[PDB]
DNA sequence: GCGAAAGACACAGATTTCTCCTTCGCATATAGGGATGCGAAGGAGAAATCTGTGTCTTTCGCAACCCTAAACC
């Protein structure tokens, strides 16, 4: 029952078995057409392995009468679920947890914005700090949008209300240049030297640079066609 | 002036003259010190053959910062272990000539049937002075045996020993290693259970950070505070005279005890040595001293630079014991009432500052020494706001140390230059897993974290839930001009029911529908 | 992919080698540099299959390699033939490095030199590929197998993520140009007069860009 | 729950752990003490006197509530705790499990952070705290 | 006779674990009271295993050799 539960949690594998060789013994897992050892797994896979193993062990030992012991009831609390996990792992853990055990109540705390993008806005609470009547106290709020299926930075900007783009000094010249391009000014020597710095740091073919240069062509063609007729 | 030529010139000049003061004021010694001070210690290359799960790998290290990115079964940690082995030999030879280092144990060799030995090759660059070290070990029962080559390391360590022998205020390089177990060390609360003199050889006991340093850090802080109290007390030469009288009385007692208790005699000798060291420190105090109050404020301010939400740190004596008091907002707390992130960032910076302060007693600002530091999992217990600022503070507080770091987050990655990123991938070449290293295509310093995730890690920044499947199917239907269909209406009802009509995403598709419909109207007419 | 316009043959040093020599590894560095110079001239600066940039605006250099359309082992008669040479990226999961470890019938492959690929494929806004309808069974077989062997139509990630990012980054120009066209048709003018001018300007602005065919196709459909 | 550092994310989890500890203790045996509130966990403000936690557990339509409290130093707290409701649930479970064998019980688990009988038949233990990154012990158990 | 590079030999000392020593609390076979005997936690202080330092051991392909056959050192 434990082995089948672990296999159900991770469908990318085929079987797991313990093999006694001629001079040693080891646990073998088959995925695709490759045989792997339990010790070749990364830290994240080991963490998931022991977490699911303990949860399944407790659920089996607590419901000895039900035909399917994975239909019990209870509450589970997890703190910082995103510890030692690659970003590609963080985007699928919630669905598997909520689908393997469908009759349990979960309370989870997290830090990564990648996990947030897979959680519906009905079940997310945000803790802030405000001062009322001269006393500072914490408050609880809710997001203003639906954050299931949005990209990484949209989820970071909405679900956490931080800045997705850093405040590096190099970005300052890009912001200043783009603003200068707005109020038509792309002829001053100051703009020329700022363009020199930007083109030196990023390069001619950087997508941001091409997008910036696109606006110039749009304006030029705009006044061209406008004057044509 | 080549360092090697000056070293040999001093060596040949040393044999002829027997008077020490002539050597201590010779021009050769001054040139050797001058050329040794303005040289930057830094590793250059590294290579691995059949070590644990790695078959063959060659890596070039940047002189300022390097970041390793990727996931794989062998684990990026093992590479750091390899470097830790090499540096240990350098440390041992500094402590004493021809002292053994750390060997490669037999169980770390690859278990494949076509291997016989494992090796590690490293190179150290110091201006234009190049040294190399090879460490190898062969399997049991091998027909041929292999041995290490330690000529270069012993030659490099001889210079440091030579300079340190004549001048009592020599500077030494720093090597440290912070693994992922430091969280437990950072969880140390309370004593749960006092060296009179501190020397630069104390830190060289071990390389890897462990629990005991936190205990010693507290002791060091206490000592640093008490010495500053003497400065506040304005102790005159009478304190030195009293200490000398006590030393003379201790010597008389030791002489009396020597006549008609080995542990007692050893303790008396140690106390006399401590008193002599204190007397020498008092004599050095006249030579501009060291301004222990400045050291105390330097360490306090450096710790406070990483915690902008706190007001002051203080040491409070009560109940016959010393406790650290933290003032945050308008509250006073003890170090055991802090979160995990603040504990970890407190201990890391405190240990680094202690090591740098102890290693360079001569420099006016001891935070400008040279060395090498390896950090694993830099983003432990940090929220995204702190992730975007740690690198600038690290490379601005200690601007002369080489860092090697592994990471797992795109927020950290978006603040480093594209020339310091190495990506590790596994290729099933010739039916055998390999390890290749690549570089990002575009510059990633200053871009959004979605682009840094797409380029610096090669992962899709958008999930693949069922609702995304509905979105993709609907987008295909509208984009194929066939948006007027019953199935399209059925999908659209689900989409509006889930996302909502005011969602920014739906607006774009609606606009596409409107423009396409217009085009159709014009084309038909 | 696009229709590559092969020029008059310029193999140069390739003519010096013959069948008796074989030994592809024996080719000199100068010969490879000359071949790359010609390939760059004919191919632009983009990969033959995936159209990812392969050469920067010249320390690190993008990985590139020479590929043979037909396998060397089976078709050794074309080892030094000029028509069998191509330039491919160094991506370890697609293009040349992925074609080798696959089983397929060569006779059922699309060659960019012979037939125009625009008659089979049709890209969309989000980066997926749609096979055109009305084709014969043989054509449907070739279109369905070339994507499978080249790994150019994955479920998620890979090339699709980059294609989507490129399109969403170039969407502003398309929106502005179509807005100008709509404004110019709401007052009065000849359709072919405005259409030729907008098409000429857009074609001029999209020269030498990554994934230029996807943005190309995404442009006509919106255009009235 | 989403927040920055030092915003009480762990405090909620520890509060629920204290709430569930008394229910588990009463389940195992009637009138057994649970876990208490440490002295240093009380607020450090000048005007504080005592700290209390309240909870509500809903089973279909049946409801129950529990309140625990502690006083700083010599003050006047809210008398004592209120465990009347939890003892009814414990008695119900004990009565059901006494007559009919192989019954079912609720599950309560808490995967904390580093910090620092059927179960007895094989190897397992009855504790509410379990720690990850202990792959060796699970390997030997398997 | 003995380069460089790893082990054997001798001598300290250190530390976590465990095993003996209080102390009073209990208890249960004799109608309550008292007593011989055992169980529960601190609190030692003893001991096996490990670790660290200093003096030897070993025996190089070791600037500088002749060119005809056999045997010996
Ligand atoms: N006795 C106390 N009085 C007042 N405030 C306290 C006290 N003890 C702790 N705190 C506050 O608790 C805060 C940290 O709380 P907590 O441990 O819940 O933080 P967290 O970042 O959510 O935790 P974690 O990293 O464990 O998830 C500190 O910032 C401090 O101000
Ligand atoms: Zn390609």
């Amino acid at each position: 029952s434990v082995i089948n539960t672990i296999l159900k949690f991770l469908p990318e594998f085929q079987w797991i078995k313990l093999v006694y060789g001629d001079d040693d013994y080891k646990i073998i897992l088959k995925k695709g057409e490759v045989e792997l050892d339990i010790q070749q797994l990364s830290q994240g896979e080991k963490t998931i392995f022991t977490l699911v193993g303990d949860l399944a062990r407790r659920l089996i030992l607590l419901n000895p009468n039900l035909s399917n012991p994975l239909l019990g009831y209870g509450i589970v609390l997890i703190d910082e679920i995103d510890l030692h996990l690659h970003p590609q792992w963080q985007q699928t853990i919630i669905e598997r947890l909520t689908s393997t055990f469908p009759n349990v109540q979960f309370v989870i705390t997290t830090h990564s914005p990648q996990v947030l993008s897979t959680v519906s806005s009905r079940s997310v609470r945000i803790l802030q700090e405000v001062e009322v009547d001269g006393v500072n106290d914490l408050i609880v709020s809710h997001p203003d949008y639906q954050i299931k299926g949005v990209s990484n930075q949209d989820a970071l900007l909405y679900g956490m209300r931080t800045d997705p783009i850093p405040s590096t000094k190099e970005n300052g010249w890009l912001e200043e240049y783009k603003k200068l391009v707005e109020l038509n000014r792309y002829s001053s020597d100051e703009a020329l030297l700022l363009r020199e710095k930007v083109i030196k740091h990023f390069g001619l073919d950087h997508p941001l640079v091409q997008e910036c240069d696109d606006l110039i062509s749009v304006l030029e063609f705009k006044n061209k066609i406008n004057q044509h007729f | 002036m080549n360092l090697e030529t000056c070293y040999v010139d001093f060596l040949e000049l040393e044999s002829h003259v027997i008077n020490e003061d002539y050597l201590k004021e010779s021009v050769e010694l001054q040139k050797l010190i001058s050329t040794l001070n303005e040289s930057k210690f830094h590793l250059n290359k590294i290579g691995i053959h059949d070590f644990k799960r790695i078959r063959e790998l060659q890596i070039s290290l940047e002189d300022d910062l390097t970041v390793f990115v990727g996931d794989n079964g062998f684990g990026k940690s093992t590479i750091l272990d390899a470097i830790a082995i090499v540096l240990s030999w350098l440390r041992s030879n500094i402590e004493k000539e021809s002292k053994p280092g750390t060997y490669i144990k037999s169980h770390e060799v690859n278990n494949s049937v076509d291997v016989e030995y494992a090796s590690i090759d490293a190179n150290i660059k110091l201006k234009d002075f190049n040294t190399s070290i090879l460490i190898t070990k062969a399997k049991e029962g091998a027909y041929y045996s292999r041995n290490n080559e330690l000529l270069g390391v012993k030659k490099l360590a001889s210079i440091y020993r030579l300079v340190n022998k004549y001048v009592d205020n020599a500077s030494l390089p720093l090597m440290a290693y912070y693994s992922i177990a430091r969280s437990y060390i950072g969880g140390g609360v309370d004593r749960k259970r006092t060296k009179t003199v501190w020397s630069k050889f104390d830190v060289y006991d071990e390389i890897e950070f462990d629990r005991n340093d936190f205990t010693d850090f507290f002791q060091w802080l206490v000592f640093l505070h008490n010495r500053a109290s003497q400065e506040k007390l304005s102790e005159s030469q009478t304190t030195i005279n009293a200490l000398f009288s006590d030393i003379q009385s201790l010597k008389a007692t030791l002489t009396q005890l020597s006549a008609i208790d080995s542990t007692v005699i050893k303790g008396l000798e140690l106390s006399l040595k401590e008193k002599l060291n204190y007397m020498k420190s008092l004599q050095s105090g006249e030579h501009k001293f060291n301004n222990a109050v400045s050291l105390y404020d330097s360490v306090i301010n450096t710790i406070l630079k990483f915690l902008p939400e706190f007001q002051w740190i203080k040491l409070v004596y009560g109940d016959d014991d010393y406790k650290i008091i933290l003032k945050k907002g308008e509250v006073e707390l003890d170090i055991q009432q802090l979160s995990q992130g603040e504990k970890t960032i407190f201990t890391l910076v405190g240990d680094l500052a202690r090591r740098l302060i102890l290693l360079n007693p001569n420099l006016s600002n001891p935070l400008l020494g040279y060395g090498i530091v390896l950090i694993d999992e830099i983003d432990l217990h940090l929220h995204p706001q702190w992730q975007q600022t740690i690198i600038e503070r690290l490379t601005s507080t200690f601007p002369n140390v080489q860092f090697v770091i592994t990471t797992h987050s795109p927020q950290v990655l978006s603040t480093v230059s594209s020339r310091s990123v190495r990506i590790l991938q596994e290729v099933e070449v010739d039916g055998v897993n390999d390890l290749i290293v690549s570089h990002p295509d575009y510059q990633i310093k200053g871009v959004s974290n979605q682009d840094a995730l797409l380029y610096g890690m090669r992962t899709d920044p958008i999930p693949s839930t069922k609702e995304n499947g509905w979105l993709e199917e609907y987008k295909k239907l509208v984009e194929l001009n066939r948006y007027s269909s019953d199935e399209a209406l059925l999908l659209r009802e689900k989409v509006i029911k889930h996302f909502g009509l005011d969602h920014p995403l739906v607006q774009e598709c609606d606009d596409l529908i409107s423009v396409l419909e217009f085009k159709n109207k014009i084309n038909q007419h | 992919m696009k229709y590559l316009s092969r020029q008059m043959p310029g193999p140069s040093v390739l003519n010096k080698f013959d069948y008796r020599r074989d030994d592809w590894n024996s080719l000199s560095s100068n010969d490879k540099k000359e071949i790359w110079e010609e390939i760059i001239k004919m191919q632009g600066k983009l990969c033959a299959y995936c159209e990812k940039k392969i050469e920067h605006h010249k320390k690190n250099k993008v990985e590139r390699h020479i590929e043979h359309f037909y396998r060397k082992s089976y078709y050794k008669n074309l080892t030094f033939e000029w028509s069998n040479l191509f330039g491919s990226c160094g991506e370890p999961q697609r293009c040349g490095f992925y074609k080798d470890k696959q089983k397929y019938n060569d006779d059922d492959l699309i060659k960019a030199d012979r037939q125009n690929p625009d008659v089979f494929f049709h890209f969309l806004e989000n980066g997926d590929v749609h096979i055109r309808e009305g084709l014969n069974e043989k054509e449907h077989k070739m279109a369905e197998v070339t994507l499978r062997v080249f790994n150019l139509n994955p479920s998620s990630g890979g090339v699709k993520a980059e294609r989507r990012r490129a399109i969403e980054l170039s969407m502003t120009l398309i929106k502005e140009l179509v807005g100008c066209a709509s404004q110019l048709i709401e007052s009065g003018c000849e359709i072919e007069d405005v259409r030729s001018m907008v098409f000429d300007e857009f074609k001029k602005n999209v020269k030498d860009r990554c994934f230029t065919t996807a943005i190309k196709h995404v442009f006509e459909n919106r255009m009235p």
